[PDB]
């Protein structure tokens, strides 16, 4: 017991927790893993379930919980919807996870709040007034309140993608701590244009092609026909949830072959 | 010539005894030659190491890794200086205090296992006879397994009951034999008991216990074949041999009445009969390896057990029906984790092939073609040792390193003096080569030194 | 707001019911608040951490490092995922067995030390 | 092409096409194929077939380790070799196995494998 150390009562106090934190954790680093957040009300699963396909091109072990069950890796290791926050700490608190993928649906939000404090990446798809008067939510405005938990905590060096095309969603961009991320179907957005030229990072379908905006440079991805999930391009609903799942990993700075292998090759 | 330093000066002692009285009397008495014998393997027995731990020594005196004995609490210690090892049977210096301590905690383990997705047998704890009937419909019916919360040996536990007597007389017998009144009911999972060893995250080897058994395909019945197998020379007893000869006991008797059979009936068409159902080598069971029929995926869940748990080496009880297949298929659990093991059943499976264990074991310990060697200098000579070993000390400090040298004016490690004295002899060389600081070592040896105790 | 769960919920369970009691009546017996405090210093007492881990906490939060109380021997989690580590009081998850066994035998660790 | 190879494989030494050059005999051609055997470095592998008495017969005049493969499991070269020593690979019961000395490591069933 060092608290004898801590109070002398004649002499001066010595920070034994400060050397005990600064030998399990040496550098100025913490415990913190990549955590990626995705909330919206329509496509949650497939945009969760291609982030953890992405991601997984890189040689890292990625565990992800979605609606269908809760993975490590290639193996499943819970079944059931898991899609709360006590499914969450199943994926935090293995020793062999270096990425988090959470699909964070919101009944767990409203019932017992977020799985944990800060997140490298939130990715909002959308807000849609289509299930109402659940708990105290009896309002398209209360509803974006309550998705924007996700995008609000976000740490300041992290990143928040946001679907330029909703009202409610982009005016989220307030509030926020941390870059902004716009993805957009039309690429004459007009918030997004004006978004990119100073600054950028946004992500466009401009002419049948996945194309990201880093400010005044284009850098295409794919042709958007040879990605199996959209159906040669004729799902539009598809090449929304591929934006953002692209857009969000290009920030946390994966190259951008990884990123066309791992769409190109993704079944649903 | 000798083995054994204290075995070696016995007999040298009385050598010279025997050729005194042969040469005063003409013979030696035959009872003093059987007094010697005993006395000699009595020596013999009294400084030998454990099974596991001379099979590592073995192996790490074949890759020419140096190793000393520690006087401490049985510890042997591999390498030298700052790449030094340590272990005591199983357990190596790099073996958490916290995961042993969970891993013998069965009730804490269950919970943890349980938290992370792994399948556990459903269960309930009990204090009260009113409680009882409460968790049988919360396990799920029938059959069900009543134990203690702590007990060793196995006291007070049953394996199977079916109804409700049985089930209140266990309950009672727990509660008399637990030292905390309270007992646990778990359902009952049927399967054949799996013995998995981990070693540093990486499953070594599968082994399955199959209990005492009998076959009589030979036309023969109990009442021989429990004689045939104890004559077995694979068959002993003690920490060495998997096989014990088959105890014939009070509660074996039982067991085999309660098989339904005879010890003069013959066996059917020549079909395993059973003496006990524990399925544990002590009682005299096999092990058969199961190392190449396992699942990928069970591989990979044992994997993470291991490491949630938080143990380099540990052996975990499984329970399923077939190893081949995942444990979600089958209604497959994981009973408990042992924190030191005793790999002894794997490297004489007998019906399978033996596993390596030894060289995973240094290979956890010396991961690369590496051993534990540092830089040793050893100055002889007859005028200049003292000043050609400093000289060298001084030389060497002036790299990075921290040096320890041992001269006659004393054995300094570094910058401070360590020992004072002579210290020129082999018995002031194990200090330095010991010290966890060490990177150069410096020695002067002395002509007397190796004329008292060698090198 | 809590601090303590199960205390929380105890206060907000009895908060309605001095309430009641009180417009009921008019007032609340004095017995009954001080049975009410007490069996919230109770709550306090019982779900409270040791005087050394807790002022590792401090620190711990301090640095901003996250930290989650297991459920098995009241240990602590610092971090996530492959970058975790675990303390109990003062014991880590690097601390040797041997080393343990060793100090607490003090006949052997003597000669060790000689 | 080289000067000396880490690994020397030898298949087997067969006298079908003879004629072609100064080579009119089996033992001409096992001479021949014997370069890539002996110029092995001393800490290479030399690979060779325990069948074949020729391929066997280059074991001498050779610098560094020698590793024996057969089909046949109860080779009696093979055998004595791994006895003190090792590194070996046989085919023993529809299993592709390594031999490391006393120890079997068991490959693939040899059915699996396209
Ligand atoms: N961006 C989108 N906009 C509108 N509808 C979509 C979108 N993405 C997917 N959908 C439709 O929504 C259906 C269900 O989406 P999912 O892939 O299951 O995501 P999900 O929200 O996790 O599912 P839930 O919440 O369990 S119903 C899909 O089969 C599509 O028909
Ligand atoms: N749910 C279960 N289903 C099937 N077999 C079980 C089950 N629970 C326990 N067993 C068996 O009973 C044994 C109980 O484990 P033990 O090792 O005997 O525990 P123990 O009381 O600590 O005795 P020791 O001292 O560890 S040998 C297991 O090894 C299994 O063979
Ligand atoms: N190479 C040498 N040849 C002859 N005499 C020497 C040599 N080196 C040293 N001496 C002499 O020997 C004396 C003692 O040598 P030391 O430096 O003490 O080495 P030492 O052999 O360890 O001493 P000892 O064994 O304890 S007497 C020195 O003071 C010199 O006078
Ligand atoms: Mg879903
Ligand atoms: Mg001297």
């Amino acid at each position: 017991g060092f608290r004898m150390h801590v109070a002398p009562s004649r002499g001066l106090a010595r920070n034994v927790a400060g050397a005990v934190m600064d030998m399990l954790f040496p550098g100025s680093k913490n415990g913190r893993i990549p955590i990626l957040s995705v909330t919206g009300t329509n496509g949650k699963t497939t945009t969760t379930r291609l982030l953890a396909h992405i991601i997984k091109q890189t040689g890292k072990v990625v565990g992800y919980t979605t609606t269908d069950g809760t993975y490590i890796g290639e193996y499943l290791a819970e079944t059931g919807d898991n899609t709360g926050p006590q499914s969450a700490h199943l994926i935090l608190s293995d020793p062999t996870v270096e990425v988090a993928v959470l699909e964070t649906a919101r009944g767990g939000i409203l019932r017992s709040g977020l799985g944990f404090s800060s997140c490298e990446v939130g990715i909002v798809l959308n807000v849609t007034a289509d299930h109402l008067g659940i708990g105290d939510i009896d309002t398209i405005e209360q509803l974006a309140k309550l998705k924007s938990v996700v995008a609000e905590s976000v740490m300041p060096k992290g990143y928040a993608v946001l679907n330029a095309e909703d009202p409610l969603v982009a005016a989220m961009a307030d509030r926020v701590k941390g870059q902004v991320a716009y993805f957009s179907m039309d690429p004459n957005n007009e918030l997004l244009l004006r978004h990119t030229e100073a600054g950028g990072l946004a992500a466009i379908y401009e002419n049948g092609y996945i194309s990201i905006l880093k400010g005044d440079w284009t850098l295409r991805i794919e042709k958007a026909v040879n990605v199996p999930i959209t159906m040669a391009g004729k799902a539009p609903f598809m090449i929304a949830n591929a934006l953002a799942a692209c857009l969000a990993v290009f920030t946390q700075g994966v190259k951008i072959e990884h990123i066309r292998k791992g769409l190109s090759t993704f079944v649903a | 010539e000798y083995e054994n330093e204290q075995a070696g000066r016995y007999a040298a002692r009385a050598a010279v005894r025997l050729c005194q009285s042969i040469v005063d009397t003409g013979t030696y008495p035959a009872t003093e030659l059987q007094q010697d014998l005993e006395d000699l393997k009595e020596l013999k027995n009294q400084a030998s190491l454990g099974p596991s731990t001379e099979a590592i020594v073995k192996e790490a005196e074949a890759r020419g890794i140096p190793w000393t004995q520690l006087g401490a609490r049985f510890m042997i210690q591999f390498g030298y200086g700052v790449n030094q090892k340590k272990i005591q049977a199983t357990l190596s210096n790099q073996t958490g205090i916290l995961g042993v301590e969970l891993a013998c905690d069965k009730e804490g383990t269950k919970r943890i296992l349980k938290d992370a997705g792994v399948p556990v047998p459903r269960g309930t704890v009990a204090r009260y006879f009113d409680e009882l009937q409460d968790a049988i419909e919360y396990v799920g019916g029938y059959p069900i397994v009543i134990k203690p919360l702590d007990g060793n040996h196995g006291r007070g536990i049953t394996i199977d009951v079916k109804n409700w007597q049985e089930a209140e007389e266990a309950y009672d017998l727990a509660r008399k034999a637990s030292k905390t009144k309270t007992v646990i009911v778990e359902r009952y999972y049927t399967g054949k008991d799996h013995r998995v060893l981990v070693v540093n995250g990486k499953v070594v080897a599968v082994a399955e216990r199959v209990p005492a058994h009998v076959v009589g395909n030979g036309k023969s019945t109990i009442a021989e074949l429990i004689e045939e197998t104890n004559r077995d020379p694979q068959r002993g007893d003690g920490h060495d041999n998997i096989l014990t000869r088959i105890t014939v006991d009070k509660s074996a008797l039982d067991i085999l009445g309660k098989q339904g059979y005879s010890i003069d009936s013959i066996p059917l068409k020549g079909k395993k009969c059973f003496l006990r159902a524990t399925a544990n080598l002590s009682t005299g069971g096999i092990a058969v390896d199961r190392t190449d029929e396992i699942h990928p995926e069970n591989v990979w869940l044992l994997s993470r057990v291991a490491k949630i748990i938080g143990l380099d080496i540990a052996g975990i009880d499984v329970v399923t029906e077939d190893i081949s297949q995942p444990l979600r298929e089958v209604e497959g659990v994981i009973v408990e984790v042992n924190a030191a093991p005793g790999f002894r059943m794997h490297v004489a499976p007998s019906r399978g092939l033996a596993r390596n264990v030894a060289g995973a074991v240094m290979d956890m310990l010396f991961p690369g073609s590496k051993n534990g060697r540092i830089p040793i200098l050893s100055v002889t000579g007859t005028n200049g040792k003292t000043t050609t070993t400093r000289l060298l000390a001084h030389i060497i400090k002036q790299t990075g390193k921290v040096v320890g040298y041992t001269t006659t004016d004393g054995t300094y490690i570094g910058e401070y003096l360590a020992e004072t004295g002579d210290n020129t002899g082999p018995q002031s060389a194990h200090l330095i080569l010991s010290d966890p600081t060490v990177e150069v070592a410096v020695l002067e040896t002395a002509r007397g030194g190796i004329l008292r105790s060698g090198l």
